[PDB]
RNA sequence: AGGAGUGGAGCCUGCGGCUUAAUUUGACUCAACACGGGAAACCUCACCCGGCCCGGACACGGACAGGAUUGACAGAUUGAU
RNA sequence: AGCGUGUGCCUACCCUACGCCGGCAGGCGCGGGUAACCCGUUGAACCCCAUUCGUGAUGGGGAUCGGGGAUUGCAAUUAUUCCCCAUGAACGAGGAAUUCCCAGUAAGUGCGGGUCAUAAGCUUGCGUUGAUUAAGUCCCUGCCCUUUGUACACACCGCCCG
């Protein structure tokens, strides 16, 4: 059964809005700054920005998997639809997501402020 | 005595689905939704009650939370003790409250009288 | 919980490293186990006892809870339900 | 205490709803299936998407 | 010190204790020495405790414990 | 300069006082008082009267398979299978 | 008329045309609609046109109450709401005091949304009918700038003298 188009795109916002927080209280101690979902036919692509991406996939690619694994099971839609992938934020001395991140790992590590 | 032109001795063997036509509207309906499992327990227990009281006297108080247990005619006489929130205050069923409910007579407040009033 | 339910729990923890649920005690059934009739309950409390050891590592979401397998935690698993190293679970197969 | 403690019928009114990341029941906004509280929507507005044009 | 003991704990709301004789199979069993199986109480006819599993014998009716079924 | 009024009346809803087993509570000039999206039958529920449960992780010592808790019909007891 | 809403992860919970039975609140089927496709040409209310009433606590006003009937719910008694009879109070335009407002505005008049199993005298939006007066001042209440008096500065709710 399909939904109505005004549902459709306001569950849209809760999925990115739930994935997003999970991935900031998850990879916030990662340099993480954000997501981005693309969705083809075949599957959804989910894009994680980070700052040092390869520390972030665990070695080989041992991260990525459960966190692959999580994020098809708490939403339910099947194995093999989604994937997830690691790339590099351009600037990291632009985006605030990155500043606030690396303040408050200066701050827990004992640094006056 | 009577009750929308019939004694109580026809309300005694008055059946289940014709006595729901001398009711008013709230329990005919709840007459007609069913009467649930925890109160066919209660009729049983003033049954229990009734046939192990002496021929003179009536039975002994039995204590009771079912507030919205309708006053049936064949539940005249018991002594049913209907809670207030504190208490189980003593109720003895008359045969002239056969359509209320049992929860209107244990009242559930003190009803006020004043004082001196102070800064207002 | 008897034995049926606590086993059952650990099987599918060795089977892909993760488990997620939903902090509902008074759910009936937890939905990826069915057909064994294990309440959320039983699993919250399973893995509850697995975070005090050091076995698993917990993080919290909106509502749901998540659980990953420290590298002690898959020899826990391997000696309580007596598996060969010679099978894997998910960490090696993509890559 | 198996016919019991979870028995109450919560099949309707205001404690049967509760806030999806809250978990708390109060100021509770179900219009187009939001489900979240009058103060959980207001963090994550920006989020799913609603802007505040006017 | 910044606190009072005041002895006010009553925890007296008694639970139970579960009797049990020592090996209550020799009050399930009695074998004589030519090899005789006297069950002295009850088998459940259900599916599940049947022909295994003993019913209890009261002092007026019979009694499962998997299925608490009931005779007179 | 005006218009509609409010303040008078009935009622609806807040807030004090009184009452109560409890009448949960925050907010007191504009910048508290149809505000807490607060229109509470139950749930919400905090408050009052009564009762059940552990949903006390884990570490250590005892009990420990002449056992540790568990579950359960009937009878009494109970608001209550 | 205009803004809108409509079958929902857990989640039970809807917008409803049309035929029949009912004074009515409602009850049965029977279809549509995940919606510019259906309710829906959204056949709204004041407004407009005819009959009755005739300045009186009246047919204005409807409070408070006695009987029934019907939905919602597990539960309607300290009335959940809704329908029908009956009862028919205060109130005769409001003292001292005080609020809001400059044009599609005030005011009237309904309609949607939130709350919602049940449900708006609330709030948030929308239309429809639609004005009087002003186009100014510092009198009041306040805000501010410049000169300027201060023995004030946890700062006039100050500091202080018998
Ligand atoms: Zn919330
Ligand atoms: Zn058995």
């Amino acid at each position: 059964v399909q939904i109505s188009k005004k549902r459709k795109f306001v569950a849209d916002g809760i999925f990115k809005a739930e994935l997003n927080e999970f991935l900031t209280r998850e990879l916030a101690e990662d340099g993480y700054s954000g997501v981005e979902v693309r969705v083809t036919p075949t599957r959804t692509e989910i894009i994680i920005l980070a700052t040092r991406t390869q520390n972030v996939l665990g070695e080989k690619g041992r991260r990525i998997r459960e966190l692959t694994a999580v994020v098809q099971k708490r939403f339910g839609f099947p194995e093999g639809s989604v994937e997830l992938y690691a790339e590099k934020v351009a600037t990291r001395g632009l985006c605030a997501i990155a500043q606030a991140e690396s303040l408050r790992y200066k701050l827990l590590g004992g640094l006056a402020v | 005595f009577t009750y929308r032109g019939v004694d109580l001795d026809q309300l005694l063997d008055m059946s289940y689905e014709q006595l729901m036509q001398l009711y008013s509207a709230r329990q005919r309906r709840r007459l007609n939704r069913g009467l649930r499992r925890k109160q066919h327990s209660l009729l049983k227990r003033l049954r229990k009650a009734k046939k192990e009281a002496p021929p003179m006297e009536k039975p002994e108080v039995v204590k009771t939370h079912l507030r919205d247990m309708i006053i049936l005619p064949e539940m005249v006489g018991s002594m049913v003790g209907v809670y207030n929130g504190k208490t189980f205050n003593q109720v003895e069923i008359k045969p002239e409250m056969i359509g209320h409910y049992l929860g209107e007579f244990s009242i559930t407040y003190k009803p006020v009288k004043h004082g001196r009033p102070g800064i207002g | 919980m008897p034995k049926k339910n606590r086993i059952a729990i650990y099987e599918l923890l060795f089977k892909e490293g993760v488990m997620v649920a939903k902090k509902d005690v008074h759910m009936p059934k937890h939905p990826e186990l069915a057909d064994k009739n294990v309440p959320n309950l039983h699993v919250m409390k399973a893995m509850q006892s697995l975070k005090s050891r050091g076995y698993v590592k917990e993080q919290f979401a909106w509502r749901h809870f998540y659980w990953y397998l420290t590298n002690e935690g898959i020899q826990y698993l391997r000696d309580y339900l007596h598996l060969p190293p010679e099978i894997v679970p998910a960490t090696l197969r993509r890559s | 205490h198996q016919q019991l403690y979870w028995s109450h019928p919560r099949k309707f009114g205001q404690g049967s709803r509760s806030c999806r990341v809250c978990s708390n029941r109060h100021g509770l906004i179900r219009k187009y299936g939001l489900n979240m509280c009058r103060q959980c929507f207001r963090q994550y507005a920006k989020d799913i998407g609603f802007i505040k044009l006017d | 010190k910044k606190r009072k003991k005041k002895s006010c704990t009553t925890p007296k709301k008694n639970k139970h204790k579960r009797k049990k004789v020592k090996l209550a199979v020799l009050k399930y069993y009695k074998v004589d020495e030519n090899g005789k199986i006297s069950r002295l109480r009850r088998e459940c006819p259900s599916d599940e405790c049947g022909a295994g599993v003993f019913m209890a014998s009261h002092f007026d009716r019979h009694y499962c414990g998997k299925c608490c079924l009931t005779y007179c």
